[PDB]
Parts: structure tokens; C-alpha cells; sequence
């Protein structure tokens, strides 16, 4: 059959290849490139990514993406979805995309698209995060509180560890949710002097009202008094 | 015409009297979304003096402006994140070299970039070592 010159793909002209792809690829060349990946040297590898981005463009069949992810394909499917992630809203393929960015670290280029692409199921992916420990993650400290599931999240984190991600979060990302964070910490009965020391750190969006609320809901306001002294001494 | 009214405001900014940080701050903020090429001349003229370098750095971060984000780390000295982001990919060539060079915390910077030293920054660390050893060829290096 025609699935024999797949050997010369190591050398053969991809132009007249795409020409033969104009035809013979109506749910047909899928098995041809499939057999090519059955002998997937790196030569019959990238060209297969390119031809995958030759049929999904004309027929973005989910069968294609399924046989694609059937293998490792993580970089192949990475580029493949990079041709599709825009204007596609399937949660599963986007989660696969993020996980591929986790395969070889492409999070910095994805943690932003997690903000962009919010067309998915953050519950499943955050469970995955709590399962697939990256040990340096910062996509959930962005996108989970972007969706505001971080209460029980930081509870579980405190249960395992919470040292600086809290700090950098409240510093750069968001000191406005800082109140409910503190409240969760009070629910888990942490070391409150730590929270005090964090309040001593320069604050962003932060005011007297939320602070006094936090200190009263536990009735243990014996901490924020130097903060109030500083406030009034400066004249506020 | 946000572009042309912004340009006229820029023409006013040539004099320091109409040069008011927040106004030109918003002008450059729009430029970041529209045209970053002018940000070079703006950084030469007034940017670092008049603008909220933190907010503008966050803007250029979210916008994928890593190269002038290096100018921003130069403005902001954002230790951990500057280190990791430089560790990501091909930076402003000599700008990064000196920015790293112009600090004695390049020590810990290299400790970090070496903790995850993929073959990209592989040699460049020894290369830039031939920018610090020259003042202090310390056994710390070895």
C-alpha cells in the first residue's frame, strides 16, 4: 500500500507529502502516520506533528487527539493544542495541556493561560495538583484563588507546609483575600504571632476593618495593638 | 485617537512641567499593550524616575515583555523571580550579564539557576564566571 514510503520520510520531501495529504487523508492517513509512530524515530516524529496540524485544521476530530495522547506525545500534543488551545474550550484537553507543561516545565507559559483559559474544571485539576506535587508550583496560588477555592486549600497546605507561598501571595498577588486566609488560619489554630509578623510586613490592599474583624472573631486581639499604635502615631 | 492624544501628551511630557508621573505612567501602560518599542526612549527619558516601576513590571510580566522586564528587575531587584525568569530562556544578552554582575547576590542567584541548571544555562554560568572571578576568583567559585 501507500504506507510504505514512510521509510523515506527520513529524507523525503514533505511538500509533495502534504500534496499527497490533500487527498488520502480523509480519515485515511491517520493510520498511516499511526504506523509511522509505530516506528517512531525522531524523523517520523516532528513531521507527524506537522501533519496532525494538517488534518485537525481541516477536521479537528477528537479521534485524532485521542490517538495522539495515546502515546507520550507530550511535546507533540503540546504544539498540537498550541494550535488549538485558543477557541477550544474542552476542559480535559486543557488539563492535559497543563500537565504536558508540567512534563517538561512550561508552566510559566501555561500558568498565564490557566488565567486565560478558565473554560475547564478547576476542581479536578486542583485535586491533581494536591496529587501531582510539583514542589515549586505557583499555578494554583494564582488560578485557584482566581476561582477562590483557596480556603480549604491553604488549610491542607498548613497541614503539610506553608512558609513563603502565603507570604509572596499576600505580597504580590493578593493581600485583599488576606482576611479570609487569616480566618482559615484561626480555624486551624495556627501560631498567630506569625500572622502578626506578616502584618508587620508592608501591606498592599489592607485596612483596619478586616484586621479588627479577624482579631475579634477569635476574641484574641492582643496582637494588633502595636499595629494600631503605629497607625495612630503616623496619623491614621 | 488614543494614540495621537497620547502622543500629544508625550509632546507635553518633553517639558518636565507637564511631565507628571501617573499621567505618563498610564501612557506607558497603554503603550505596553500597544507599542513597547517606545518604552526604550521612555526609560531613557523619564520612565524610572516618574513611573510605578512595580506596577509597570507586573504589566510587562503579564504581557510577556521579559526583555524590558529585565530593565524592570534592574528597577526592582526582584530577587527570586528575576532569578527564575532569567533561568527560563534567552534574555537580553549583556543586560542580564551586568545586572547579575552588578550585585553580590549573583552568588545565590547562581545557586538557584544551578539547582535547576538545564543545558540551556549550562555553560553561560561558567562564562559569566569570567565576569566575577576577575575581581574575586574565589575558592567559593570552585
Amino acid at each position: 500500500d501507500i504506507k510504505r514510503a514512510v521509510v523515506h520520510t527520513h529524507l523525503l520531501n514533505p511538500e509533495w507529502l502534504v500534496n499527497y495529504f490533500g487527498s488520502l487523508s480523509v480519515e485515511d492517513s491517520l493510520e498511516c502516520l499511526r504506523a509511522m509512530l509505530s516506528a517512531n524515530i525522531r524523523q517520523n516524529l516532528q513531521i507527524c506533528v506537522q501533519v496532525a496540524s494538517k488534518y485537525h485544521e481541516q477536521l479537528s476530530t477528537q479521534s485524532l487527539i485521542e490517538l495522539f495522547e495515546s502515546f507520550k506525545s507530550f511535546e507533540g500534543l503540546f504544539y498540537f493544542l498550541g494550535s488549538i488551545v485558543n477557541f477550544s474550550q474542552d476542559p480535559d484537553v486543557h488539563f492535559k495541556y497543563i500537565q504536558a507543561a508540567c512534563k517538561t516545565g512550561q508552566i510559566k507559559e501555561v500558568e498565564r493561560i490557566c488565567r486565560e483559559s478558565n473554560c475547564y474544571d478547576p476542581e479536578r485539576v486542583k485535586n491533581f495538583l494536591k496529587e501531582a506535587k510539583l514542589t515549586d508550583q505557583l499555578p494554583l496560588i494564582i488560578v485557584c484563588d482566581r476561582f477562590d477555592f483557596v480556603h480549604d486549600l491553604v488549610l491542607y497546605l498548613y497541614r503539610n507546609n506553608l512558609q513563603k507561598y502565603i507570604e509572596i501571595y499576600v505580597q504580590k498577588v493578593n493581600p485583599s483575600r488576606l482576611p479570609v486566609v487569616i480566618g482559615g488560619l484561626l480555624d486551624v489554630d495556627c501560631s498567630e504571632d506569625v500572622i502578626k509578623n506578616l502584618i508587620l510586613v508592608v501591606r498592599g490592599q489592607f485596612s483596619t476593618d478586616e484586621l479588627v474583624a479577624e482579631v475579634e472573631k477569635r476574641n484574641r486581639l492582643k496582637l494588633l495593638l502595636p499595629w494600631l499604635e503605629a497607625r495612630i502615631h503616623e496619623g491614621c | 485617537l488614543i494614540q495621537q492624544c497620547t502622543a500629544f501628551l508625550l509632546d507635553a511630557l518633553k517639558n518636565n512641567r507637564p511631565s507628571e508621573g501617573p499621567l505618563q505612567t498610564r501612557l506607558l501602560e497603554m503603550n505596553l499593550m500597544h507599542a513597547p518599542q517606545v518604552a526604550d526612549a521612555i526609560l531613557g527619558n523619564q520612565m524610572f524616575t516618574h513611573y510605578d516601576r512595580a506596577h509597570i513590571a507586573q504589566l510587562c510580566e503579564k504581557a510577556g515583555l521579559l526583555q524590558r522586564a529585565l530593565e524592570h528587575f534592574t528597577d526592582l531587584y526582584d530577587i527570586k523571580r528575576a532569578v527564575v525568569h532569567t533561568h527560563l530562556l534567552n534574555p537580553e544578552w549583556l543586560v542580564n550579564y551586568f545586572g547579575s554582575l552588578s550585585v553580590e547576590d549573583s552568588l545565590e542567584c547562581l545557586r538557584a539557576m544551578l539547582s535547576a541548571n538545564i543545558r540551556q544555562n549550562l555553560q553561560i554560568c561558567v562564562q559569566v564566571a569570567s565576569k566575577y572571578h576577575e575581581q574575586l576568583s574565589t575558592q567559593s567559585l570552585i
